[PDB]
RNA sequence: GAGAGUUUGAUCCUGGCUCAGGACGAACGCUGGCGGCGUGCCUAAUACAUGCAAGUCGAACGCUUCUUAAGAGGAGUGGCGGACGGGUGAGUAACACGUGGGUAACCUACCCAUCAGAGGGGGAUAACACUUGGAAACAGGUGCUAAUACCGCAUAACAGUUUAUGCCGCAUGGCAUAAGAGUGAAAGGCGCUGGUGUCGCUGAUGGAUGGACCCGCGGUGCAUUAGCUAGUUGGUGAGGUAACGGCUCACCAAGGCCACGAUGCAUAGCCGACCUGAGAGGGUGAUCGGCCACACUGGGACUGAGACACGGCCCAGACUCCUACGGGAGGCAGCAGUAGGGAAUCUUCGGCAAUGGACGAAAGUCUGACCGAGCAACGCCGCGUGAGUGAAGAAGGUUUUCGGAUCGUAAAACUCUGUUGUUAGAGAAGAACAAGGACGUUAGUAACUGAACGUCCCCUGACGGUAUCUAACCAGAAAGCCACGGCUAACUACGUGCCAGCAGCCGCGGUAAUACGUAGGUGGCAAGCGUUGUCCGGAUUUAUUGGGCGUAAAGCGAGCGCAGGCGGUUUCUUAAGUCUGAUGUGAAAGCCCCCGGCUCAACCGGGGAGGGUCAUUGGAAACU
């Protein structure tokens, strides 16, 4: 399935991630299709960047995000839009 | 040369080759072929051990030994320094480097390494001639 | 070894369903066509029976649509 | 790796008060061993190219790894003259502010202060000699370490500073105020035998 | 875009050899404190002992065991996943790869949006009970039984096809409408109160996603390899595939490829990128990512949306293993690990806490992917191994012109520190969650559960009591390697006497060796140093940039001429070359520039820039 996900970067003990479009079949790190931001929870809060556009467009076009990034997702407003504009 | 020589014929650069050929090649048991390896050094049963005499400016007993190679490259090395504890069917470990005094010895043999004795009470030039430190 | 017994069987037995249901298929498209060479009035009934089996093997994952299609046009210009 | 080995020895093989003091060239001005004091022969351009170049590694404790590596990072700069840049760079490594704010008597030990934790930049320790120092920052004597004897000996007997530094006793707290300079440089060092040296 | 040494009695040319620098998945030797980050079978795609790597769903179905009708466990059937992930690079010189395009010759489970529909019936089967099979895995026989398993019956074609129009395209043709003929679908579970909401079920479209095919151009050596092909080349039919077409068969014809290198032989995964270089270029294709190919060797299919399938099936072959000797079983180029080969390159470790994936309504189960830890100085970065004062200068080593000189402010001594180390306490982030307990809003409702959305409560760490911080203490436990005739920075003494030995090149050694060996001393590097091997450069030493042929290497012994290469002046024309505007793409990571965080640095992250003898369109045309 086409999923928006986050795949790892950084260093051992220091991660980071970038939210990215992804199939279900590539790998962790691997074959994508769009970067739509980036995140990581080393700050003392989380700390995150977005492309509100082309994430919604993704979501419109039948995305299906993993838990994590549904909760940034709602946490940036993202989630709440797509219900808006489906209703 | 015209450009159109140079497009019927390119040039084509003057081949090059090692100064240890027996060093870049191998050998596999099951297909028995020389495989191309780049080994910097290599192991070896010394089939003898003697002495030759050196070219002209020189005079002395240079000691050599002619070994056979894992590779089945039969090859004749140097033995550097002074005394060694080398006989026939002594294993030994080569390494590459002329000895200018002879010509048919492309190499060398390492002390230190296995029955190869490191050479006895030589304290400079130490690493080279592979012996420990005395306390 | 891993679970993979249980789609050997099942695929045995998809195996034997599927290859029987083609056969059946054949042999009305075949019987179709031997009626097409003899000139009976039948040859209405079995166009009929050829397409049912046709498309009712579209169903069921024996033959992808494509091949219904280019089955049935072939009867139709025997027929016709 | 760091240097435990004599400092005059150093000195008086260069020809050059590193310490700016003299007893490292006083009364034995000549290279050291027993082929000293007598007739040293010719010497070639690539040992006049390494001696310099050992002078500067030699005044700050260097290794020829990071010497290179900062004189790489000089030349990816275009602002200014190549060698003095260089110098300048050198000049920002808290082994020598330590020295020229007076805080220590020799840039040991200054890198001992250092390493061992003794100073604070912005108000946070750093055990890094090379650590880079940009202008407008603030060095500080770790306010628990501003009790040792040996720092406040150091502080009270300095002479008057350089130009390009400001710094306060009671505070014990300086700063660079400029680039800084380069004629308030040691000018003894031709930088271009650096440039030659290193240009190869 | 730095050169140096070396032919000679000496000189200049020519010409080669070697050195000065940078880089290794490196190895050997000597030595060896720590931390961080990364890398680690290049050889035998050699053989595999052992253990673990793909399971999941009881809210699809019927049994069985334990629960005082509850939940939990065993084997069933069924569905989904097993085709991803992971490994390797053998084969492959070709649409395999890269780039630019095309598919009016195509397919696509899961995910989205839409139009619709989901009716009524049937016959079995496992499991289970007995039976024989006897070591028992296996296997067969009789009987009973459920399903969202299976069958066919009812209706729709919105699918496809043909006709009639219209419209348009690049011919074949494609899009919209209408009509005609024939065909086909299904499944229910959970919850609420027949109506239902949710998850699923069937048809059609559209999108996304990935996939399949086709074309231009490009990238390796040999002509001591000049011919190659016969379903080969094309056509008329037919068949066949998701689809085009010799993909396949028949029939008709004899064409087709090539000196612009076909065919054959050898070699090789290709690329982004990596190393070097003034660049042009060269060399490599390890780690990370992309495409391809492979799974003991060869072949073939089934299942399925998707394979001709690493951990699936059948067969042949090789190879091995367990047997009660009747018969079975297997395939590490998955992670560790063994043997062997080798110059040589890892623990038979922990956890799913994270991130990602399968399944499931969900908890959750699985996950050698992955997170981590471990070993290796293999590499890059960082800090150490104390610091200040301390003399015409302790002793001792070496040397001496026997006066002294040097090791040497080095030491001893006194003052200070605790990076580090030892000890004792405190002790992060990485964690976001999901589900669950609560509320609230939307559009769906006959109405509530319920779905979507928001806000609180709740609980989750292998690493790890590690990072990190504090305090007590000891200078105390922590420096070696190579070289020293010149090229090349660095000099004496003794022994040896063309012997021992050194040696990258020139060359040292034959009784006074700055070249051997030792001692002292110095120089270059530094937890590394040196050496071999490989690549680049210097090497303009294959010269496009950027060389030459009177004597150094080289003008074929000379001519006639096919092909090709080149070609007088000039009008008009074109626009293949050329020049040029715009648009698109050239993934990410990486190089480079600006930023920012790791006590700085390496490293990490953000943003940008650039990169194509690239492609479409649009102009000029001076020159070819
Ligand atoms: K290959
Ligand atoms: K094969
Ligand atoms: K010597
Ligand atoms: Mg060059
Ligand atoms: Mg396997
Ligand atoms: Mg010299
Ligand atoms: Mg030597
Ligand atoms: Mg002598
Ligand atoms: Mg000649
Ligand atoms: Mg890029």
């Amino acid at each position: 399935a086409v999923k928006i996900r986050l795949k790892r970067m950084g260093s051992k003990k220091s991660p980071f991630y970038r939210i990215v479009v992804a199939d279900s079949r590539s790998p962790r790190d691997g074959r994508f299709i769009e970067t739509v931001g980036t995140y990581n929870p080393l700050k003392d809060p989380a700390e995150v960047v977005l492309k509100e556009d082309l994430v919604l467009d993704w979501l419109s076009k039948g995305a299906q995000p993993s838990d994590t990034v549904r909760n940034i997702l709602s946490k940036e407003g993202v989630m709440k839009k797509h219900h808006e504009a489906k209703n | 040369p015209t450009i159109n020589q140079l497009v019927r014929k390119p040039r084509k650069s003057k081949v090059e080759k090692s100064d240890s050929p027996a060093l870049n090649k191998g050998y596999n048991s099951f297909k028995k072929t020389q495989t191309n390896v780049n080994s910097p050094q290599k192991r070896g049963v010394c089939t003898r051990v003697g002495t030759m005499t050196p070219k002209k400016p020189n005079s002395a007993l240079r000691k050599y030994a002619r070994v056979r190679l894992s590779n089945l490259i039969e090859v004749t090395a140097y033995i550097p320094g002074i005394g060694h504890n080398l006989q026939e069917h002594s294993v030994v470990l080569l390494r590459g480097g002329r000895v200018k005094d002879l010509p048919g010895v492309r190499y060398h043999i390492v002390r230190g390494a296995l029955d190869t004795a490191g050479v006895n009470d030589r304290k400079q030039s130490r690493s080279k001639y592979g012996t420990k430190r005395p306390k | 070894i891993e679970s993979a017994i249980k789609r050997v069987r099942t695929s045995a037995n998809a195996n034997a369903k599927n290859s029987s249901q083609t056969n059946a298929m054949r042999t009305a498209i075949k019987k179709f066509e031997e009626a097409v060479a003899a000139g009976a009035d039948n040859v209405d009934a079995l166009y009929n029976e050829a397409v049912k089996a046709v498309d009712m093997a579209a169903t069921k994952g024996l033959i992808h649509k494509n091949k219904a299609n280019r089955d049935k046009i072939r009867l139709s210009k025997l027929a016709k | 790796s760091r240097y435990t080995g004599p400092s005059w020895k150093v000195s008086r093989r260069l020809g050059i008060s590193l310490s700016g003091t003299g007893k490292e060239l006083a009364r034995r001005p000549y290279k050291p061993g027993q082929h000293g004091p007598n007739s040293r022969g010719k010497v070639s351009e690539y040992g006049m190219q390494l001696t310099e170049k050992q002078k500067l590694r030699h005044m700050y404790g260097m290794n020829e790894r990071q010497f290179r590596t900062l004189f790489i990072k000089a030349s990816k700069i275009k602002e200014g003259k190549h060698g003095v840049n260089f110098m300048v760079l050198l000049e920002q490594r808290l082994d020598n502010v330590v020295y020229r704010l007076g805080l220590a008597t020799t840039r040991r030990q200054a890198r001992q202060l250092v390493n061992h934790g003794h100073i604070t930049v912005d108000g946070k320790r750093v055990d890094i000699p090379s650590y880079h120092v940009e202008v407008g920052q603030v060095i500080g004597v770790r306010e628990k370490s501003q009790n040792i004897s040996t720092i406040k000996e150091a502080v009270e007997a300095t002479v008057g500073r350089p130009a390009f530094v400001s710094f306060d006793t009671e505070k014990l707290e300086g700063s660079f105020t400029r680039l800084p300079e380069r004629d308030e440089l040691y000018p003894e060092i031709d930088e271009a035998l650096v440039v030659e040296y290193y240009n190869q």
